């Protein structure tokens, strides 16, 4: 099924979860 | 093979006896470390990468997202349109979840979560369409972008934005800084909060999922 | 078995526009 996960890459809910968790993190260490 | 997994599981596990209180979750100095290693373990662990994401992590996010744990001067949340775009999905996610999980009071704490829903997603929208109008220069290729997946279809608003967005700064600024006072984000944060929280009521109540709903439950039955 | 638990009786969820 999946290329991402044959060529072993980051991809999927998990990972778009951390790097908007990251993005609201990083704004509200200084705000 | 599924080492991996076993692993997976319990840091998820361990995700979820941080991210699961009674009220909602802000993360705390003293859990941010062990939250933030859980977190991108998880986000590089192979074996997740087309695992459903629990609702526990949607409702988690979301309540992090919009700072669901004060009761706002609108401006700790991130307006960026490819974080709040992924918010909608994830909050979309959560009722339709809830949704599904209701078919197997129960009609009022059912349509109070329709009429919330749909409330808090149109002001999310909102403010989301406030941000864009700010931008100098606008950013029109996201903002057109956006009004396609999120926002619906009326001539009226449709035309009515792009008026707007090829008027200027001060008047764009004025019509913004007009409208926010006409509407509040303190009304959508009530509005996000009571949803989430007539949620995990539901769903603990009737689906027996366990969002420690246990104290709000027996106050319910005095 | 309220008709109200966590929307008040009158209360305006309408947003316009
Ligand atoms: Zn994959």
């Amino acid at each position: 099924a999946c290329e991402m996960c044959r060529l072993g890459l980051p991809h999927g809910s998990f990972f778009e979860l951390l790097r908007d968790w990251k993005k609201i993190e990083e704004f509200r260490n200084k705000s | 093979g599924s080492n991996e997994k076993i692993r997976s599981q319990s840091v998820l596990n361990t995700l979820e006896t941080f991210f699961i209180k009674e009220n909602h979750y802000d993360m705390q100095r003293e859990e941010s470390s062990i939250v933030n290693a859980c977190l991108r373990y998880l986000g590089y662990s192979k074996s997740m990468c087309h695992e459903k994401m629990p609702i526990f992590m949607d409702i988690a996010f979301i309540e992090y997202c919009f700072n669901l744990s004060l009761d706002p001067d609108s401006q700790q949340i991130l307006w960026e349109y490819s974080l709040i775009s992924n918010a909608l999905e994830r909050l979309e996610n959560i009722e339709l979840e809830r949704q599904n999980c209701m078919r197997e009071n129960k009609e009022t704490l059912n349509n109070e979560a329709l009429k919330l829903y749909s409330c808090a997603k149109a002001g999310i929208c909102r403010w989301m369409a406030f941000h864009f109008l700010e931008q100098e220069p606008i950013d029109h290729i996201n903002f057109t972008k956006f009004l396609q997946d999120w926002g619906s279809h009326n001539e009226k608003e449709m035309e009515a934005l792009q008026r707007l967005s090829k008027h200027k700064i001060r008047k764009r600024l004025i019509y913004v800084s007009q409208h926010k006072k006409k509407m509040p984000w303190s009304k959508f944060n009530s509005v996000l909060s009571r949803y989430i929280q007539c949620t995990k009521l539901q769903l603990e109540v009737f689906c027996d999922y366990d969002f420690k709903q246990r104290e709000i439950v027996k106050m319910l039955t005095s | 078995n309220s008709d109200n638990i966590f929307v008040k009786p009158g209360e305006d969820l309408e947003i316009p526009l």
